[PDB]
């Protein structure tokens, strides 16, 4: 029955901007419960990404018919959170009160991939052994399209949103034009079961990660189709691959219980190894505001928080869920992190209140 | 869509204060920096005079001083954005700032992959002066060694990540070490208050002994587990020689010899720090965002977050070991951003949130009382701005074609909150007006504390004498030279005797009767006359110069008469004009001295000492207008050498060449006259008998009135700051004079070109010792918003005050408030209480019983003047004051909004005339974040929606709504369209159709952008959307459906960008002196700028000029303006600097001609474009 509202923090930050040059002018938020109106969004304290370590459980959201949640994504404005479940269902929850809003039978198959275009017009989705579906802002389907004859694991948009790449369980990554429903190019340099794919925010290249032990990570030229390079980052299957918005970093999460960070320009050595988990690492989400902060979730119901400059883990929750965490989604403001796991539930996590024990 | 930027008002927010030997090693002076401005002040014995000032194409991020090996002067270290570092030093030869060196440390390998830098370049200087250090990116410590040819050794960079040095809070060099020992306060495992229960005591200090010869930096000592909320560190000078660490709730003293000494300052330290902290009994404050400086070895003064000034004393043993701390609440002053000690007993508090203050502290274990000696005005930060019509304007100026405008700005913050009333132009308060035909020149003379006795007017065939008393009456019977014209009239003998010079000779009279008259025949009639008591000089149209002296009688009876003293100043070069100068200062040396400045036909200029007539100064090329006049061994129409400032301190040389005005500040340098002259930049345009009229004590102000097509006031007070204020509400003025009368106390009189003589005074309550004439209305509370109601001519000001937070709202269950129960040492949170006052521009006072108090925890998020539909007006609309509020009870409670519509109505009364009437006052489901008007409808952003209402009677009927982004904080509408600004998702362009009652998202900008404020760029037949962002930039977007750059007309396109260098929160537009609108704006640093749309071809011409100026001219600190004006911190440019274009006016005629030759254009074309851009922007 709890709720978190970001408007007071945004208002306090707007009142701060006029007479504060930067964070060295911001007064101290005392670790006391009375200092509730002094809170500001992440953009109000860029020198302290720790504020965005959301380990305070707020609300667990569970469908009437419980199914393992495979993907969670906020709408671009942050109004409603969508959960794509194994029932092929989209469950729309309110982003401020976390109560049930709506539910739609969007897929006949477990929807595995859900992404919003860089422009807030389109939501693209894909299901297990299924199709790519386009969605307007009003959750009305406009196009259903046969993409792969096998399971599609993830999809991502090009910076201009004119094209998108999908990785599937056929060991391939296909690149399509968005305005049409046409298969532009194929990338077949993998073994089997490509489980993650990501498009670069500026440069034209796509990263993929699969079950293969000989070619786990692979870079690709979208327009040409050529394989730029192969990255042997892990021995187990690479579960997620995400490029930081700065365009320089590559983050990976694999079943070998590890997260990894690489410099996109020099791939000879690993830039950083995030070690800290009990089992595999299944999900990763870069923070939308803090450049070095990110969150991860594993086969155990644990989630962790890391910063790029720090070797050790920054924080987290050990029994956050009871199944494996499939998806992590930051609220666009960066103050709420939602987790979608295999235990048929999806939880919301906020920043710790000053004065909490 | 092209435009030019102009700076109408320089920033006034200071940031850095320093005390060093800037000019020489004999006298020390104050050096204060604010954003892009740097100032060097001297102290008078109570006033600060501006000794020097310099502008940069960059924002100073850090400032320091060092004494180099040559030891001529102190060198200044200036940090600039990203990793630029400039060493500069005063140049005694040019009175300028010379660049010793400039170092760039901007390489991506130093950024470790990060693209957004949250660390400013922090410079520290070792006290012994052996090296400097600059922390950049929080990762790279640059070390600049100093010699003990070039005065700097090669720098070297230390990667601090080589220990686990991360998140450096502060760094400071220490006293008493044989190697430069730098202490670094940091935290390896960063934490935040909400997570203090999991991570605390995360701070640490590490001292580094730097050996620059071997580049070895070992750790001499270190400390861990310091309180998580450590804020800064201060190095203690000898002989104590420790380090004082500030922390939000604690004070630490650390040193190698003694274990740490920790003191808790309030109760909040309980449960947050395991560090052993003894409780200070009589103290209950915080040290976050506080400043502090040592007034001696034993005591340091601290200005807190709230302005409290405390004095801390260190208690020591016989071996100087800090045993205890002693605080004393000394006083209360401004919110200090910087602080520095000057001479013993004087302390400067620099502020950007208020007026900076010079204080004098005197003692009476020993307490100190603080006294305000001087203040530096500051109109920043400019939170919001409104434009209105002044309440008082002289009748003679009413019905003027141009509107009389005035700016009202929410300035400052907190206790230093205020309203700033800005007017750029001088308005004359006309007491009376006489219409006198034939009079072309005038003089005012004191009759025998100093009240003018006679007004002497000249006409081609006669002259007129006016007795000045309770009435001004023509004097026909007097013994003046009523017949024939009068070429000069002045005072001699310390205002005892008066002199009237006519083309036939000179006349010495006392009162109304004449005592003496000398006919002067040299072959030509007398055309010019100068008087520097007791010397008089005249010259004819041919070029014959004559000098007379007022000599007292031998018997001491004080009877005086003019004595001829022919000057031996023969030359083969014919004299054009000349002037005399009586020096009460001490600059003119080779103590009252007498000098004659003279211009000749060959183009040279000479200075002679009197009465010996000895040459002491010579410039070979004067009419060219060189930037520095140097001693050696185009028609110069007028010249005047006068002293201004406190007690004739600063000398200035004004020159009128053909259609050109030159100002020269005199400065000491090195038989010959030990003086040089430096050109002063200005935009006064002479293009269309004496144009320069000196005055003293016109309103307590001394200066010079510059006549001509655009008259100006040139003022210098006890502070050596040149003020140039325009006076153009009346036309071109051709004659001016001071006038002190019983009906015109400390005033003036001037002739316009329509033959009207105006006896006027300067309007009171305005400080003219500022970049713009300003009236400061202190509010003692934060001024959030200001709106001008056109129908009533009254301002509605939304403000706030701080109270102790006593309860916590817990449930959005049911509404419950937990009463905060703590102990006495607890420090309560700050809770804002908002109010809406009515203020009248007549007296600039609040209107009684016209104040609206808003609910507890209710924040006013917006307040605008809106024009809503009404059937009682001929135009169909009328004005109200609309306000949107949000009730913020914390994160756990739903934020509900409220809309508040008020009207200012006239009531039978002075200030009682107007009153506030709440026409609408209803709570809204969802927070009300922004509002505006559109075609008589009220548009308001509520939550993540935007609703459009129509107002009928006293109720609001919902007509339209639309889904929007995360948080819309600003909304402005051009007719039919609306533009909304998100906190993170840039701008959105919407349309409202009256036929459909619907809102349609026309287009937007999908790229993320932290918009500060938004407005419009209104060029002829073009519409642009002007946006400011967090990176101090301005961007003009456009909606171009056919451009194809948009995917389908849905993407807004950036067509212009410019790095202004300041945060802009309030715009406003004015018509052009067409269909163009100048888009002015006020910055958060106390400055006013403008964007002026311009034609593409003129833009190309001035862009060529701009590239020439950036590549061919030296710039302070060695910075470059092209890179300064670039985007971020992609670019389409299309916005000219203007501040850089002004330097072309500063070049000499030869330099301008050669520059125009290299460009390929005519100097006259360039000048036409520049002067036209200056002419269009003349407002307020």
């Amino acid at each position: 029955r709890k709720t978190i509202d970001y408007n007071p923090s945004v208002i306090k930050y707007l009142e701060n901007r006029i007479w504060q040059r930067d964070q060295r002018d911001m007064r101290a938020i005392q670790p006391d419960a009375g200092y509730y109106n002094d809170l500001v969004p992440p953009i109000g304290m860029l020198n302290n990404p720790m504020n965005a370590v959301t380990t305070k459980f707020v609300r667990t959201s569970t469908n009437k018919v419980k199914c393992p949640v495979f993907v969670v994504r906020w709408t671009p404005e942050g109004r409603r959170l969508v959960t794509g479940a194994s029932s092929g269902e989209f469950t729309l929850w309110n982003g401020l009160t976390f109560n049930f809003e709506t539910i739609l039978q969007a897929h006949d198959s477990p929807v595995r991939a859900m992404t919003w275009s860089h422009n807030d017009m389109w939501m693209l989705t894909a299901d297990h052994g299924g199709y790519v579906k386009y969605w307007q802002s009003n959750m009305n389907n406009v196009k259903m399209f046969q993409a792969h004859k096998e399971a599609i694991r993830e999809a991502s948009f090009s910076p201009t949103d004119n094209k998108f790449a999908t990785c599937s369980d056929d060991g391939t990554v296909r690149i399509w034009d968005f305005l049409r429903c046409h298969e532009e190019r194929i990338l077949r340099g993998h073994g089997a079961d490509v489980k993650c794919v990501d498009w670069h925010p500026t440069k034209g290249l796509v990263v993929s990660g699969s079950k293969d032990s000989q070619q786990p990570i692979k870079f690709w030229d979208p327009k040409t189709g050529q394989s730029l390079a192969t990255l042997h980052a892990h021995k187990n299957t690479v579960m997620e691959v995400k490029l930081n918005l700065n365009g320089n970093w590559l983050l990976t999460a694999s079943r070998d219980h590890l997260c990894k960070l690489f410099d996109i320009r020099n791939l000879k050595e690993e830039l950083q190894v995030f070690r800290g988990h009990k089992k595999e690492a299944t999900a990763v989400a870069w923070h939308p505001v803090h450049e070095g902060l990110f969150a991860s979730g594993g086969s155990d119901g644990s989630l962790l928080f890391w910063h790029v400059g720090v070797e050790k883990e920054v924080g987290g929750m050990e029994m956050a869920h009871e199944g494996m965490i499939w998806s992590l989604a930051w609220h666009p403001l960066g103050h709420i992190l939602c987790s979608g796991s295999n235990d048929h539930t999806s939880k919301f996590w906020t920043r710790n209140r000053p004065g909490d024990k | 869509m092209y435009a030019v930027y102009k700076q109408a008002h320089p920033p006034t927010g200071l940031e850095f204060s320093m005390y060093c030997n800037f000019f020489n090693n004999s006298e020390r002076n104050l050096v204060v920096a604010g954003t892009s401005q740097l100032y060097v002040y001297r102290l008078n014995r109570e006033k600060l005079e501006l000794a020097a000032s310099f502008s940069f194409f960059g924002n100073v991020m850090s400032m320091a001083s060092v004494q180099l090996a040559g030891a001529k002067r102190d060198a200044l270290l200036l940090s600039f954005k990203d990793a630029k570092l400039s060493v500069v030093e005063y140049d005694p030869g040019t009175h300028d700032l010379k660049t010793l060196s400039l170092h760039y440390f901007e390489e991506p390998e130093l950024r470790d992959g990060f693209v957004q830098n949250v660390h400013t370049p922090r410079v520290r200087v070792d006290p012994d002066g052996r090296c400097a250090a600059m922390l950049v990116y929080g990762t790279r410590l640059v070390v600049l060694p100093f010699r003990r040819r070039s005065s700097f050794l090669p720098s070297y960079i230390i990667d601090v990540r080589a220990e686990k040095l991360l998140n450096i809070i502060d760094l400071q060099f220490l006293h008493g070490y044989y190697e430069p020992t730098l202490l670094i306060l940091f935290e390896p495992n960063q934490t935040w208050p909400g997570r203090v229960a999991v991570r605390q005591d995360t701070c640490s200090i590490v001292a580094i002994s730097l050996n620059i010869t071997q580049k070895v930096h070992p750790v001499i000592w270190s400390l861990t587990s310091l309180p998580f909320d450590c804020t800064q560190a201060l190095a203690v000078p000898k002989p104590i020689g420790g380090v004082v660490v500030f922390a939000v709730n604690s004070l630490l003293y650390l040193n190698q010899s003694v274990p740490p000494y920790g003191v808790a300052l309030n109760s909040l330290t309980t449960g947050t720090t395991a560090f052993p902290l003894r409780t200070q009994e009589g103290v209950r404050i915080t040290l976050d965002c506080a400043q502090a400086t040592f007034i001696s070895y034993d005591k340091m003064v601290i200005s807190l977050k709230g302005g409290e000034i405390y004095v801390l004393t260190l208690i020591t043993d016989g071996m100087r070991s800090v045993r205890a701390f002693h605080f004393d609440k000394a006083a209360a002053s401004v919110l200090t951003t910087s602080m520095v000690t000057m001479e013993p007993g004087y302390l400067f508090l620099g502020s950007r949130l208020g007026n900076s203050l010079l204080l004098k502290y005197t003692e009476k274990l020993a307490t100190y009382s603080f006294e305000v000696c001087d203040s530096i005005l500051n109109i920043g930060p400019c939170a919001n701005a409104a434009v209105g019509e002044p309440a008082f304007l002289s009748e003679e100026f009413q019905n003027s074609p141009e509107p009389d405008l005035e700016i009202v700005v929410c300035s400052g913050h907190g206790k230093n909150g205020a309203l700033s009333v800005l007017q750029k132009s001088i308005r004359p308060q006309v007491v009376t007006t006489f219409e006198l035909p034939g009079c072309y020149d005038m003089w005012t003379v004191i009759a025998p504390g100093r009240r003018h006795g006679f007004l002497i007017l000249s006409r081609e065939d006669s002259t007129m004498i006016l007795q000045t008393g309770q009435e001004i009456m023509e004097l026909d019977t007097s013994g003046f030279a009523t017949q024939g014209p009068t070429v000069f009239a002045g005072n001699i003998g310390d205002n005892r005797y008066i002199v009237q010079v006519s083309p036939l000779g000179i006349r010495l009279l006392e009162g109304v009767n004449q005592l003496h008259f000398i006919p002067v025949d040299l072959g030509a009639p007398i055309v010019q006359c100068a008087v520097a008591d007791p010397y008089v000089v005249i010259m004819s149209a041919e070029g014959h110069v004559t000098m007379f002296l007022l000599k007292s009688d031998s018997y001491g009876g004080r009877h005086h008469r003019l004595a001829l003293h022919k000057p031996p100043l023969h030359h083969q070069s014919k004299v054009i004009t000349l002037c005399l100068y009586r020096d009460l200062s001490g600059m003119f040396t080779t103590e009252p001295t007498h000098w004659c400045l003279l211009v000749r036909e060959n183009g040279t200029m000479e200075i002679y000492q009197l009465p010996d007539w000895r040459l002491v100064f010579l410039v070979k090329n004067f009419p060219v207008g060189q930037r520095v006049l140097v001693d050696s061994s185009p028609l110069v129409k007028e010249v005047l050498l006068v002293a201004l400032g406190s007690r004739q301190s600063r000398p200035y040389l004004l020159v009128h060449v053909d259609q050109e005005l030159l100002i020269y500040e005199a400065f000491p340098h090195d038989g010959n006259l030990k003086v040089r002259f430096k050109k002063v930049p200005h935009n006064i345009n002479f293009r269309e008998v004496a144009r320069f009229r000196y005055f003293e004590d016109i309103y307590g102000y001394s200066g010079v009135f510059i006549c001509g097509p655009s008259p100006h006031w040139l003022l210098v007070t006890g502070r050596g700051a040149l003020r140039l204020h325009p006076m153009a509400i009346d036309g071109p003025v051709d004659s001016f004079a001071p006038f002190h009368n019983v009906n015109c106390p400390r005033g003036f009189l001037y002739f316009n070109r329509q033959g009207e003589l105006r006896i006027s005074v300067l309007p009171a309550y305005l400080s003219y010792d500022a970049p713009w004439p300003v009236r400061k209305i202190p509010l003692r509370c934060t001024a959030h918003y200001v709106a001008y109601h056109v129908e009533s001519k009254v301002y509605a000001v939304a403000t706030s005050t701080n109270t102790p937070c006593a309860r916590i709202p817990r449930m959005t269950e049911e509404k419950e408030f937990e009463t905060i129960e703590r102990d006495e040492r607890y420090i309560h949170p700050q809770q804002e209480a908002f109010s809406i006052q009515l203020i009248s521009p007549v007296s600039w006072e609040a209107i009684p019983n016209a104040r609206i108090e808003l609910q507890e925890w209710e924040h006013v998020t917006c307040m605008k003047t809106v024009s809503l539909r009404s059937e009682e007006t001929v135009s169909g609309l009328k004005g109200y004051v609309a306000a949107g509020t949000c009730l913020m009870q914390g994160e756990e409670v739903t934020c509900r909004g409220r809309i508040l519509i008020m009207d200012v109505i006239e009531v039978v009364p002075p200030l009682t005339k107007n009153k506030f009437k709440v026409l609408y006052e209803k709570e809204q489901k969802g927070p009300v974040t922004a509002l505006c008007h559109c075609n008589g409808h009220l548009v308001s952003a509520i939550g993540q929606k935007i609703f459009l209402w129509s107002l009928r009677a006293s109720e609001l009927t919902g007509m339209a709504f639309i889904d929007t982004q995360l948080y819309i904080h600003q909304m402005i509408s051009v007719k039919n369209f609306i533009l909304a600004a998100d906190v993170m998702k840039s701008i959105s362009l919407l349309r409202y159709q009256e036929e459909s009652k619907t809102l349609s998202l026309v287009s937007r900008d999908a790229k993320p952008l932290e918009v500060y404020s938004v407005d419009f760029m209104v060029d002829n037949a073009q519409l642009g959307f002007l946006v400011s962002d967090r990176d101090r930039n301005l961007m003009v977007y456009m909606y171009l459906p056919e451009a194809k750059e948009s995917f389908g007309g849905m993407r807004l396109l950036r067509r212009a960008d410019f790095h202004v260098g300041a945060h802009v929160n309030t715009f406003w537009r004015t018509p052009c002196r067409e269909n163009k609108h100048i888009t002015w704006f006020a910055t958060l640093d106390g400055g006013i700028g403008l964007l002026l749309p311009m034609q593409e071809k003129t833009y190309r011409r001035l862009l060529m000029l701009q590239n020439a100026l950036t590549t061919m001219l030296p710039h302070h600190a060695g910075l470059n303006p092209r890179a300064f004006r670039m985007l971020h911190v992609n670019a389409v440019r299309n916005v000219l600097d203007g501040e850089l274009l002004n330097r072309y006016l500063y070049l000499s005629t030869m330099e301008r001609s050669e520059l125009a030759k290299k460009i390929g254009t005519t100097p006259d074309i360039i000048l036409d474009d520049l002067l036209e851009t200056d002419r269009v922007t003349a407002h307020f």
